């Protein structure tokens, strides 16, 4: 239970109770030799990702993704901070192989639509996070994305459909209502606004999107 | 995560305006 109790530790969520995750990661990294361990480096990257340290993502994703590049759990976090960082080449391979490798997978179908993104093709990332979301209905990613390709097509009201069912069908996760709320912003319905953000910032004190909005 | 690009605010015409309207009459003053 020494070793068991920390490791179940790791996995839960990273916005609240942050820094008791950190020690456990120190505390797995002494005394067990369990630094190189693939899910402690995961949990790093989820940290890293939570404050948007977007170049540590990069960095510590690319040393984990050189021994395996097909890990699932960690290719998104991976896609993010990519898309964030604003770079389509090395997106554009992992995404190319990944379609040769797992066809089947939204995974690699959220990520040719994140490529596309990055190349302002809306018009055919609407296709390609459609197909993302239909194959897996628990990727929120796929939603939001989708929203976001609503977005910046030049139409909203389906967009706020889509924001909304994003926001339902994953009860507890504050982005999607974020990205509704900025779209609320985007059709001057700021008297929703204020709510959605409230309840948004109820659980994000400290992130730039947030006290930006 | 696909991060929203943040809002970013305009300047607007009838500020601008407003303020090619005060250095008229302020200019006009002397």
């Amino acid at each position: 239970k020494e070793i068991m109790k920390n490791l179940y530790k790791i996995n839960l969520s990273k916005y609240i109770n942050t820094e008791d995750i950190t020690k456990s990661n120190e505390i797995l990294a002494k005394d067990y030799k369990l630094a190189d361990n693939v899910d402690v480096v995961r949990s790093k990257v989820d940290i890293c990702y939570t404050q948007c340290k977007f170049n540590e993502c990069l960095e510590l994703c690319e040393t984990v993704l050189e021994n395996d590049e097909f890990n699932t759990n960690i290719l998104p976090a991976y896609i993010g901070c990519l898309y964030e960082l604003s770079n389509k080449n090395k997106l554009f391979l992992l995404s190319h192989r990944l379609a040769e490798t797992f066809p089947k997978s939204a995974i690699t179908w959220f990520s040719v639509a994140t490529y596309y993104m990055s190349l302002d093709r809306i018009s055919e990332a609407q296709k390609y996070y459609s197909k993302s979301s239909i194959l897996d209905p628990s990727f929120a990613a796929a939603w939001l994305g989708f929203a976001h390709t609503y977005a910046l097509e030049g139409e909203q009201d389906q967009a706020l459909t889509a924001y909304s069912t994003a926001s339902r069908f994953f009860p507890g996760m504050h982005l999607p209502k974020l990205f509704l709320g900025m779209q609320f912003m985007a059709m001057n319905s700021l008297n929703l606004a204020e709510s959605y953000f409230v309840l948004a910032y109820d659980i994000c004190p400290n992130d730039p999107l947030v006290l930006n909005e | 995560m696909i991060r929203r690009a943040p809002t970013t605010l305009q300047l607007s015409h009838d500020d601008v305006t407003s303020l090619i309207d005060d250095l008229n009459e302020q200019k006009l003053k002397q």
